[PDB]
């Protein structure tokens, strides 16, 4: 159901709660949204990742897209960068 | 590697039940004296607090790092 | 023109030749 | 600085010192103090480089084996020094000195000429795998500034054209008169020998008493 | 410009041994 | 006999000949800010974050290294030994990747504190940063080594406390990366201690990757039952489930180290 | 924008909350990234200080403009990650405009 | 006042001109009083250098006699050793390449003359690996000498025993450092050791060891043959003796002349070598001791005399005495910039200050050459410069800071204009 698949179960004593009232779950789960994000190709060995917008983005981090074997992923945006 | 939190003695009450809460899954505790840790400068003073307040105590001796001899020249010894 | 021509092993092989002269080890 | 095993550069490439090489190996050890072999890793690593320029991961493991040292110990030595090459090296492997002394005396000048002659970027091997150009740092011999060391040849005082001439010599034929292609012997004031133009005093000249 | 229900979203912290359904 | 008298800010402590300047400050009670110096690991002098100023001396000395001599008064809070720390911390931080909200050694950082107490209010490194390539050291230690301050305590422990002799420095300059040259996992018992001994959060624990953050963890001191050495350990519990078990020092039994099994 | 929730579970929003309102527990998502399994703001506990808005490095938790969220039952006021993320999606356009207007000041 | 006589010039075989080999060396009479000297005593040899008051011929200047005196203390059961560093990574030090290549023998007897002074069991010569051909020359020379029996056990028909070895360098400037030469000799990575355990007490293979610039070892025999006084007279006060001077860059005839020390800087380009290319007024600056020492602008050049202390008074170091000259035709901002590039490609990275600091100055210096950086940054570089000067484990960080300090000290207006130039074109 939800992000980490919370599933109060058919036998749980808590699934009682939703009776006559819906559960809060999310469409466009994020888990798949960045996976849906194209790999940002770059020329330089290392690249930055302001998160987009500087102050409005995230701590600026420099990722080492040095091995095509792996597309660097800024630990903050989950954006893969293709050397 | 800082040692500024290994200076003052503390006496801490025994840990008690921490059952999960059914509605939100938050930890729930029925023991009032759980989060209380009083800080006492010396072993003698802390023992006194337990005796007059009537709580049972089991003091643990301070164990401080033993002096260790170090010298940059010593490891350069091919011999050993 | 000795400087002008030497082989890749000149240093090492020459040394080995000198080994006999080399005084006993510690 | 990471050896990602590759079919070419990985231990499948067996390495072993030629019967002649192994000989060289041992004498070196004795050069160093007895009970001390580890000290010979560099000199040995150098003979692995003498054997083969590539010196792959397999070769370093053998070095550690022959020298009975932690393998990493050899890996650290190879990575620290520029003399060792952990990647294939061009037959000629020219290196151009570009520190300020040579640059002030035009070192950069030479570079442009060599890139065009080899018809290749600076830092990689020619397709013919004939020459490899690299911008190395001070190689000593500054008095003669324009300079390009080629497998120890250490040509010196070279004007752009001279190199093209040298490269051609390398491209067809061999041993292109390595050295200062100038008219000054070793290092000498181009004017002459102001330092000592007289004859050298003989043995026991003005030897102080006592 | 030109009723919710609260719940814990975490998993089971302490998984529980299940008895063998094979009788012995 | 064998008791020199050295002054730490004029406190006339007396120390056996051969005690380091850092050690002299310890008995008075002062702490030299230190990285790359661990009590049971060899002195290396890599960081030089411990530069202090012996009185009447032209240059500042390396605390962890200089054997204190006769009657040299250490000035640990001078106007100089603070510019010798305000300027080193400038450097460690300059090439550092600011992912402190990723670095799970968030509150367990001996590099933010020393910055936050002995370092500088602001940065002047308007230039660009460096990045190294994360590799695999095994299934227990996550080496996000772009964090590494090249303090060489791992290479020591991995050679001196444990006899692995695998981890080593590779290269020179600002791209000296302290990782295995070929990717061979660091498989040995005593392996997890590297986590505890790297003050930076470059290599940390992979299971306890992001489950917690240290201020929250309630710490109860208990005993190792997995093995019969009975190593002392601290069980870090949050809201009632154990989150990590890390070593607590017992001179005689486990002196700051615990097995890969019991953590 | 891409669709990846901003929070990276550094959990200092929990540290600086004066009322102990925010409860966060996290684990590495399969992607390998760091995300919060449970983020629960107890709004009845919250005193709307706005420090969480302040503290977040990625600025994932924000004080949204809406003030009209009065609820019939006490449980509705307790908010888990899904309600807040849903609240975030609904008011993102205005939240973005508001942060746009005030970020130079901060 | 320089102008040393050819006779006094110790390295006659300089420039070759005389068989570098033994028979040329015998006509040189380099092995003339070797048996006598060793016979006199180790104490007699150190008396000779103490009287000479010779200063270190390598970049660092220290009394040579006192340094050798330190390991003259009684052996503690570990063999004492001699290490001769023929590495000269510093730009403009083709100074040593001469003695090694042209007059290998002088250094061979320098080694044994020096050896009995310290009672060294054996001497290892670390010639930079770059010089492969150079190595070929010395061991040919070393081989000759033993064949003669000049070196080896019972060397020179005397009780004393010595063995001389040559070690391959591997293209590292830092290998040159005294504690790091040892580690390369030891076979570990070339990373300077720390200062407290002085190389006398600990050292190569952990035995007592001493390190000398090849010029320092080579001048030993003569200093003993000619006596400390003869040598002592040429120098100035603490400064003393002739030291080879290499002039490279923007001079009509760049050459290494062993003319006397205490030479007016204006005189050595004007009188020997070649007058500054383009005229003595076409001198934007002079690098007296090589890249490590700060450059001095023409303003003081003429007044300056080439001595270890002289340059000190001047805020610069005699160092390797490598004179690098820059005409008014050079972008100094870029000249010094490549020396910082020279040091980022070379420092070991063992110590935090040098590792990040030298890279930090390299990044700022490259921006300075472009002029992209603002005028205020200049002072920071200075401030960054002294953080690295006093905090480094070895002297290379000492060395990286000085050229940066020199550029700001005398050429601050030019860098500001490069600052200004870029700001104007936007
Ligand atoms: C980075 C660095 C590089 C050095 N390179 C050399 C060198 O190439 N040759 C040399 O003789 N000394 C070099 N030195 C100085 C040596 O460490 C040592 O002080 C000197 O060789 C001693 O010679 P002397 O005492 O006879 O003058 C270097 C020092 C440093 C810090
Ligand atoms: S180590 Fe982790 S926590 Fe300590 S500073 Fe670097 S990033 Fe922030
Ligand atoms: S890993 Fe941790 S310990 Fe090993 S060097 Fe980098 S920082 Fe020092
Ligand atoms: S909300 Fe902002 S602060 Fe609280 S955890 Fe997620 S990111 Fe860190
Ligand atoms: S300064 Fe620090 S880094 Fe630069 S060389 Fe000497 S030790 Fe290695
Ligand atoms: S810099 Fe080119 S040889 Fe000295
Ligand atoms: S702590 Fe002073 S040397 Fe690392
Ligand atoms: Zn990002």
């Amino acid at each position: 159901i939800t992000h980490t698949g919370q599933v109060y179960d058919e036998k749980d004593y808590r699934r009682v709660r939703f009776v006559d009232r819906q559960k809060e779950v999310n469409e466009n789960f994020a888990i798949d949204l960045i996976a849906q994000q194209p790999v940002n190709e770059v020329e330089h060995r290392i690249i930055a990742c302001d998160g987009g917008g500087g102050a409005l983005g995230h701590p600026k981090v420099y990722i080492n897209l040095d091995k095509e074997t792996k597309t660097g992923t800024c630990g903050y945006c989950g954006l893969q960068f293709k050397q | 590697s800082g040692v500024n939190n290994t200076k003052k003695w503390k006496m801490e009450f025994d840990t008690r039940e921490r059952w999960e809460n059914p509605l939100m899954g938050w930890a729930s505790t029925a023991d009032p004296l759980s989060n209380m840790v009083l800080t006492f400068s010396a072993k003698e003073d802390a023992i006194a607090f337990a005796e007059k307040n009537g709580w049972s105590y089991d003091v643990e001796e301070k164990k401080v790092p033993k002096p260790k001899s170090k010298s940059y020249g010593a490891n350069f010894s091919w011999n050993k | 023109l000795q400087h002008h021509d030497y082989n890749t092993y000149t240093f090492l092989d020459l040394n080995l030749d000198l080994s006999k002269f080399r005084l006993p080890q510690p | 600085f990471v050896h990602r095993d590759t079919p070419e550069n990985n231990p499948d490439t067996p390495f072993d010192f030629t019967p002649e090489n192994y000989k060289r190996i041992e004498a070196i050890v004795k050069n160093y103090p007895e009970g001390h072999q580890a000290a010979a890793v560099l000199p040995v690593l150098d003979l692995a480089q003498r054997q083969n320029g590539w010196l792959p991961i397999s070769a370093m493991n053998k070095v550690a084996e022959v020298l009975q040292v932690p393998p990493m110990r050899v890996y650290e030595v190879a990575t620290f020094y520029t003399m060792y090459n952990r990647k294939p090296v061009g037959k000629y492997h020219i290196q151009v000195c570009t520190t300020t002394p040579c640059m002030l005396r035009d070192s950069d000048s030479i570079l442009e000429t060599l890139q065009r002659k080899l018809g290749i970027k600076v830092g990689e091997t020619t397709p013919d795998k004939l020459f490899t150009l690299i911008e190395v740092e001070c190689l000593g011999a500054c008095v003669n500034a324009p300079m390009v060391q080629i497998n120890d040849n250490y040509y010196e005082d070279l004007t752009p054209k001279d190199i093209e001439e040298i490269i051609d010599e390398l491209k067809a034929g061999k041993v292109p008169k390595p050295g200062p292609r100038s008219g000054r012997f070793c290092c000498e004031p181009a004017g002459g020998l102001t330092s000592l133009t007289e004859p050298p005093k003989g043995p026991g000249f003005g030897v102080q008493a006592g | 410009p030109t009723q919710y229900v609260p719940y814990s979203t975490t998993r089971k912290k302490i998984h529980e041994w299940v008895p063998p359904s094979t009788p012995y | 006999s064998n008791l020199i008298e050295v002054f730490v800010d004029g406190q006339s402590v007396m120390v056996e000949p051969g005690t380091t300047v850092l050690q002299a400050c310890e008995k008075v009670g002062m702490q030299i800010p230190r990285f790359c110096y661990h009590e049971r690991l060899s002195v290396a002098g890599n960081c030089r974050m411990c530069l202090v100023e012996i009185e009447k001396a032209p240059k500042v000395v390396a605390a962890c290294a200089m054997p204190v001599m006769k009657g040299w008064n250490i000035l640990t809070n001078s106007e100089k030994s603070k510019k010798a720390r305000e300027g080193v911390m400038e450097f460690l931080l300059a090439n550092h990747p600011l992912d402190c909200p990723i670095c799970d050694q968030g509150g367990e950082c001996d590099l933010q504190d020393q910055s936050m107490m002995f370092g500088s209010d602001r940065s002047r490194f308007l230039e660009g940063k460096r990045a190294v390539e994360d590799k695999n050291i095994g299934p227990l230690v996550k080496t996000i080594m772009t964090r590494c301050i090249q303090c060489t305590r791992c290479i020591r422990f991995a050679s001196e406390i444990a006899g692995v002799d695998d981890l080593g420095t590779t290269g020179r300059g600002n791209d000296m990366q302290v990782g295995t040259y070929i990717e061979k996992m660091f498989m040995s018992e005593l392996s997890g201690n590297v986590i505890d001994i790297c003050p930076v959060g470059a290599l940390t624990s992979k299971p306890y990757a992001f489950t917690a953050r240290p201020w929250e963890t309630r710490k109860t001191e208990s005993i190792d039952v997995m093995d019969a050495v009975g190593s002392n350990i601290v069980v870090s519990t949050r809201t009632g489930e154990v989150m990590r078990i890390l070593p607590r020092m017992h001179e005689d039994i486990n002196e700051e180290w615990i097995s890969d099994k019991t953590r | 924008p891409s669709g990846e929730e901003r929070c990276i579970a550094c959990k200092l929003c929990e540290a600086i909350c004066p009322a102990q309102a925010i409860t966060i527990e996290a684990e590495p998502r399969a992607d390998g990234s760091r995300r919060t399994t449970r983020y629960d703001i107890d709004m009845t506990k919250c005193i709307y200080c706005g420090f969480c808005q302040e503290a977040c490095p990625v600025d994932a938790i924000v004080e949204g403009p809406n003030f009209e969220f009065s609820t019939e039952t006490h449980e509705e006021l307790l908010y888990n990650k899904e309600k807040l993320l849903n609240n975030g999606d609904k008011w993102e356009a205005e939240i973005a405009a508001n942060i746009q207007a005030d970020y130079l000041y901060r | 006042f320089g102008s040393l006589k050819d006779e006094d010039r110790i390295f006659t075989n300089l420039y070759g001109r005389h068989d570098w080999r033994l028979k040329g060396a015998l006509r040189r009479g380099d092995w003339y009083k070797t048996k006598e000297i060793l016979l006199k005593g180790p104490d007699w040899i150190l008396g000779e250098m103490k009287t000479s008051g010779l200063r270190g011929r390598g970049g660092a200047g220290f009394p040579t006699g006192l340094k050798w005196s330190f390991m003259n203390k009684p052996s503690d059961g570990r063999p004492k050793y001699l290490v001769v560093n023929a590495d000269e990574g510093e730009p403009g030090t083709c100074k040593d390449r001469e003695i090694m290549r042209h007059d290998p023998h002088k250094l061979v007897e320098g080694c044994l003359v020096g050896g009995r002074a310290m009672g060294a069991r054996a001497a290892y010569i670390y010639i930079r690996g770059e010089f492969y051909n150079e190595a070929s020359n010395l061991q040919v020379a070393i081989r000759e000498a033993y064949e003669a029996g000049l070196i080896g056990k019972n060397a020179c028909g005397s009780d004393y025993d010595f063995d001389v070895f040559v070690v391959r360098g591997a293209g590292a400037y830092i290998c040159g450092e005294e504690t790091a030469l040892i580690e390369s000799i030891e076979g570990k990575q070339g990373k300077p050791r720390l200062k407290p355990p002085f190389p006398a007490d600990v050292g190569v293979f952990g035995c007592p060891t001493t390190v000398a610039n090849v010029e320092t070892v080579a001048v030993s025999p003569t200093i003993c043959r000619r006596g400390g006084t003869w040598f002592a007279g040429f120098g100035r006060e603490r400064n003393s003796g002739t030291k080879l001077f290499n002039i490279s860059g923007h001079v009509n005839h760049p050459c290494t002349v062993e003319e006397e020390m205490s030479v007016p800087l204006k005189e050595l380009i004007e009188k020997h070598a070649g007058g500054v290319t383009g005229g003595w007024d076409n001198l934007l600056a002079v690098i007296p001791g090589g890249s490590s020492t700060p450059l001095i602008p023409k303003s003081v050049c003429e007044t300056v005399l080439m001595d270890f202390d002289a340059l000190v008074q001047a805020q610069t170091g005699l160092g390797t005495a490598a004179v690098i000259v820059m005409d008014r035709s050079t972008d100094i901002v870029k000249a010094i910039a490549r020396l910082i590039e020279f040091y980022k490609h070379e420092s070991c990275g063992q110590c935090t200050p040098c590792r990040e600091g030298v890279d930090w100055m390299n990044k700022v210096m490259a921006r300075f050459v472009k002029g992209d950086a603002r005028p205020a940054e200049i002072d920071s570089l200075w401030e960054i410069s002294k953080q690295i000067e006093g905090h480094t484990i070895c002297a290379l960080g000492d060395g990286a800071a000085w050229p940066v300090q020199g550029l700001i000290r005398h050429f601050r207006p030019e860098l500001e204009d490069r600052m200004q130039r870029f700001a104007q074109q936007h």
